[PDB]
RNA sequence: GGAAUACUGCCAGCUGGGACUGAGGACUGCGACGUAAGUCAAGGAUGCUGGCAUAAUGGUUAUAUGCCGCCCGUCUUGAAA
RNA sequence: AAGCUCGUAUCAGUUUUAUGAGUGUAAGAAGUCCUUGUUUGAACGUGGACAUUUGAAUGAAGAGCUUUUAGUGGGCCAUUUUUGGUAAGCAGAACUGGCGAUGCGGGAUGAACCGAACGUAGAGUUAAGGUGCCGGAAUACACGCUCAUCAGACACCACAAAAGGUGUUAG
RNA sequence: GCCCUGAAAAUGGAUGGCGCUCAAGCGUGUUACCUAUACUCUACCGUCAGGGUUGAUGCCCUGACGAGUAGGCAGG
């Protein structure tokens, strides 16, 4: 990808990266006075609580959800390095309806090895390559509970947009940040 | 245009129950000048059942199922045919996915300031 | 009533065998019962 | 924030029979991209009849100062949202660059105009190249030959609540 | 009975990848890159310094 | 707080625990709960399933119904299996000669049934001859016939 | 023309100070360092030392200090009102 | 609350696709294919077959069918549509939120305001609101404006005529 | 834009008070800091659920939950 934007640039063309196959959504907003329609949706992407992150494929079914709860999330790109932290630190596994830490790379066999994933590195590269089982593997991570963030979010009101300079919306680049000071 | 029991329509008019406008049903009665439709609505949070008499002129033949059946007829070729040659074929919808990587030539296309 | 586009049936019309029929033409056939009644009434009145 | 410069370069999307579309380019002010992007598809709607949905971005670059320690003269050509229309408003700004005069523009339209980053729209930022082109008094009494000025009544920041000396304010 | 980070215990990063000694041994966090003398165009140089 | 979409604390119920205070009733109980759980057994599972339900729910079967369903093809040499009473019924004149594993018998039932030359037994010499119930027809009497 | 620096991001880079916690109770597991026997920070704290050995810690009780605290039941949307 | 079954079963206050309106309907066993019987065509059928690449996304371990009864039913406030309006308030419908039955942080104080819903504790980080003193926390940093013979630190409605002023600043 | 006039009665009192004038006022920007029964980790209590087990309506392992008037079920 480097090279080719100075490839694109040595001969006065632009060179425009593929769009991205995944974001990450954090809920921002308490349980108290949510709208319905929003509500279902939060419910929908296992957002049940605040503070919760869940990673979702980009297609056009789930761009128009992540509109519907943009006053209540915060989302964006999510980095090799923040996947690596957050499912090495609160990665866990719904396995018979329970919570199970990933201790071990047995556990992970046990459950998705018929899909080809072996390890907590495979399953690292599911996620961030969207693959044919990237479903399976994200529904098999339960949803991450993370803290609130260590520096504090930065505004002095969350709740307006991030081009605002609130917090809720996409903000890209900047979820990496968001997301390992709430780690 | 000949309307039978249990065809879908759709309700358009050519001012009152202004309320079912685009609204579709199902045919219930047939009369040589009007007909019965049924309408589901929503009533608190149950779906009630209502009798509508509408003119000849003021329904149409609805398509809601349309794209349904020819789906089914094509991946019924699609498959009988990825039957007769052995080969992998997808036959499920997908949205829309993300668009790839591109190179934008400036080549007569100079990027213009406003 | 005989020119409106759309006519709700009444939930009392339900169970008999009149449901079928318009209620444009059953509301014009009442409405005929009560003039000729008006013009049954006339007569009597004009008897007696 | 701190506002930076960009150029953004976008496009409306290729269709059948109509490749290329043409590239259209922008300078917009902002403290991040996701804002520049954000400001670019807004002034492209507001222009042209173009939607976010319906195009896409080709290129965004950071631009930096050509000469950050000269120190220069700027005329900043302006625009605000206001019921009656959009006014014009032109002023002078001494700064040693281009994103320093807007951030001083942004910070005198919040103190005077009480305007917004939304309601003020930045035309033009123009370099002043002959000084006898400046023709605000509040900026023509800084290009005086030989200027010196005093700063009476000096006021020191004291760390502790008690002192023992009565203060001066010589200079 | 408790959970201990991978990103704190060396042990524990050991056991669920065999791969980070590998990593650490060869440096592979902080890789040179090969240098090339790629120039921008003349055109793009010129797009980007036009007002 | 969290946001709940199912109920919280519910119970699933399915008849743990007999409600009776019979104390071989529970030692029937404690055995085929072994069974079941040490077997794998779908007929374990059955049997322990029925010894839980109340008198309502367990009606009487017929020695008439026992040899209609002895008549079937192949199922001739079965060992019928009634978790509940078996009754006597003077309705049929000819009775087969067949072992019944059932909780009670009537007088009469036991009468027909060692005349006809077969034997009644209990449901732990039923375990103990068919742990994993091979060779057995579990017949339930009629529940809507009752009002 | 050749560097440097800022900014942003990464390291399965190193290292110093502070606070809270120590659940579990023979072994079993996954690993690491080792040719090796073995060792280990790897399926939850141990090792060494001192003072006291009683009102010292602790409990009760009377009070003081900081902050909080409207009078219960009933009936009416709603009650200090 | 009881029973019978089913359990890739049953689905969904959501999105997508196709098709209407200026939000409704549909998305497979309650199927499809060959074969030509029924009153050259619609619509009903004789026999056989293809399955776990069975017909978009996301989520969900409970669902369906019969029996079986305790308490309650004319309240307030707010948002979004549509109609009639008044000195001015507003009045009549549709739908959705909050409250009664509910404590906790903040707005000095409070039925509907801002955060957030509650086992008993420890540690850390925050929300909203704040950091002269009362009062825990910068008499922080930076650019401007304002002096009122009872400024202002407010609800953005009214007084309010965008009226009057030889106050001040920027256009 | 800010400031003054742009109408006010009647016990003595209110940006909550003191008080504040290059503010401790107004507009805006950058940080640091304070603390909810909220979030994160841990222990303990109870409930529910899933497994194991030849004082067995007991024991062991695992996970998640905990507001409440009328009213309902259960254990004391
Ligand atoms: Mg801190
Ligand atoms: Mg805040
Ligand atoms: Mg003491
Ligand atoms: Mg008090
Ligand atoms: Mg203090
Ligand atoms: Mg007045
Ligand atoms: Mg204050
Ligand atoms: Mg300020
Ligand atoms: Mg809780």
């Amino acid at each position: 990808i480097i090279q080719a934007k100075r490839d694109a640039k040595a001969a006065g063309s632009y060179y425009v990266e593929a769009q991205h196959k995944l974001v990450f959504v954090v809920r921002i907003k308490g349980i108290n006075k949510i709208p319905p329609k929003p509500r279902k949706v939060l419910q929908l992407l296992r957002l049940t609580r605040i503070n919760s992150g869940t990673f979702v494929k980009v297609t056009k079914a789930t761009l128009e959800l992540l509109k519907l709860i943009e006053p209540y999330v915060a989302y964006g790109y999510p980095s090799y390095s923040t996947i690596r932290q957050l499912v090495y630190k609160r990665g866990f596994g719904k396995i018979n309806k329970q919570r199970v830490p990933l201790s071990d790379n047995a556990i992970i066999e046990a459950n998705l090895g018929k899909y080809g994933i072996l390890s907590i590195d495979d399953l690292i590269h599911e996620i961030i390559t969207v693959g044919p089982h990237f479903k399976q593997a994200n529904n098999f991570l339960w949803p991450f509970k993370l803290s609130n963030p260590s520096g504090g979010w930065g505004v002095p009101r969350k709740f307006k947009h991030f081009i605002q300079g609130g917090s809720f919306g996409n903000r890209e680049e900047f979820i990496n940040k968001l997301v390992k000071s709430m780690n | 245009k000949v309307y039978k029991v249990g065809d879908i329509v759709d309700i358009k008019a050519n001012m009152p129950h202004k309320f079912y406008q685009g609204k579709t049903g199902v045919v219930y009665n047939v009369t040589k000048s009007s007909v019965g439709v049924i309408i589901n609505k929503m009533v608190g949070n149950r779906y009630l059942e209502k009798r509508l008499n509408l003119r000849v002129e003021h329904i149409k033949h609805s398509k809601c199922r349309q794209e349904f059946l020819e789906r089914v007829k094509a991946n019924a070729a699609k498959r009988a045919e990825a039957k007769a040659q052995g080969v992998a074929v997808q036959l499920k919808r997908q949205p829309a996915q993300p668009r790839e990587s591109r190179i934008v030539s400036t080549e007569g296309n100079v990027p213009q300031t406003l | 009533l005989d020119d409106q586009w759309l006519v709700e049936v009444d939930d009392k019309v339900k169970g008999t065998d009149n449901e079928l029929i318009d209620p444009r033409t059953l509301n014009r056939a009442e409405r005929k019962r009560l003039v000729k009644k008006n013009e049954k009434q006339q007569r009597r009145n004009m008897k007696n | 924030a701190h506002f930076k410069e960009y150029q953004v370069i976008g496009r409306r999307l290729p269709t059948e029979s109509v490749p290329e579309p043409k590239l259209f380019r922008m300078r917009i002010f902002a403290s991040n991209e996701v804002i520049a992007k954000s400001r670019y598809w807004y002034f492209l709607q507001k222009l042209h009849k173009v939607k976010k949905a319906s195009g896409e971005i080709v290129s965004i670059n950071q631009i930096n100062e050509a000469h950050p320690t000269k120190v220069k003269n700027f005329g900043v050509w302006v625009r605000y949202d206001s019921r009656s229309g959009t006014h014009n408003m032109y002023k002078e700004i001494r700064d040693v660059s281009r994103v320093a005069a807007v951030e001083t523009l942004y910070q005198d339209m919040a103190a005077r105009h009480r305007a917004r980053f939304r309601s003020i729209h930045i035309l033009k930022v123009a370099e002043i190249e002959k000084t006898a082109d400046v023709k605000r008094q509040y900026v023509k009494q800084f290009l005086t030959k030989d200027l010196k000025f005093p700063l009476p009544h000096r006021v020191q920041k004291s760390t502790k609540t008690f002192s023992y000396k009565r203060p001066s304010t010589f200079y | 009975v408790l959970k201990k980070n991978p990103l704190k215990n060396k042990q524990v990063l050991l056991r669920l990848n065999p791969y980070a000694k590998v990593f650490a041994a060869e440096k592979l966090g902080s890789k040179k890159a090969e240098k090339t003398g790629t120039k921008p165009a003349a055109v793009f140089t010129e797009t980007l310094k036009h007002d | 707080g969290i946001d709940h979409t199912s109920k919280q604390h519910k119970r699933s119920g399915h008849r743990t625990a007999p409600k009776s205070d019979n104390v071989y009733l529970k030692l029937l109980v404690k055995l085929y709960t072994f069974l079941a759980r040490r077997t794998d057994a779908p007929f374990n599972k059955v049997v322990l399933k029925a010894l839980f339900l109340s008198k309502i729910n367990r009606p009487p079967v017929s020695v008439s119904r026992i040899a209609r369903a002895l008549k079937q093809e192949g199922a001739a040499n079965k060992t019928v299996v009634v978790v509940g009473t078996v009754t006597d019924d003077a309705r049929i004149f000819e009775f087969p000669k067949t072992t019944v594993a059932a909780l009670r018998f009537t007088a009469g039932a036991r009468a027909k049934i060692v005349k006809a030359g077969g034997e009644c037994i209990t449901l732990d010499q039923l375990a103990v001859r068919a742990p994993k119930g091979q060779n057995t027809l579990i017949l339930r009497g009629p529940r809507n016939s009752r009002e």
